[PDB]
């Protein structure tokens, strides 16, 4: 924890380093899950499948 | 923080770019200008500067 009457953290724009306001106070991090796109490498239909 | 955005790595790494630059440097030092116009022909550097 940092100070009593102001606890909800946020580092730059949207990290929001707190759940909302835990009764136990105190904050660790924010990273539930974060994943990106996909792509497919293909040598060509007429060559293989 | 993964806000719907991502960066893709460059196709050539910094090490490979450095290797390309070093190859160009070695070619232009030990072979003058001919290595860019066919096979690399060695030539002593003072004569190249001449
Ligand atoms: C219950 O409230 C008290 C407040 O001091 C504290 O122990 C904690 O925030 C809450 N939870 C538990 C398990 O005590
Ligand atoms: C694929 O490869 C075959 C054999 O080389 C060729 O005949 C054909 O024109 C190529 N393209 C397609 C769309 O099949």
């Amino acid at each position: 924890k940092f100070l009593p009457f102001q606890q909800f953290g946020r580092d730059i724009a949207d990290t929001t380093d707190a759940v909302r306001d835990p009764q136990t106070l105190e904050i660790l991090d924010i990273t539930p899950c974060s994943f990106g796109g996909v792509s497919v490498i293909t040598p060509g239909t007429n060559t293989s499948n | 923080k993964f806000n719907g955005l991502t960066v893709l790595p460059p196709l050539l790494t910094d090490e490979m770019i450095a290797q390309y630059t070093s190859a160009l440097l070695a070619g232009t030092i030990t072979s003058g200008w001919t290595f860019g116009a066919g096979p690399a022909l060695q030539i002593p550097f003072p004569m190249q500067m001449a």
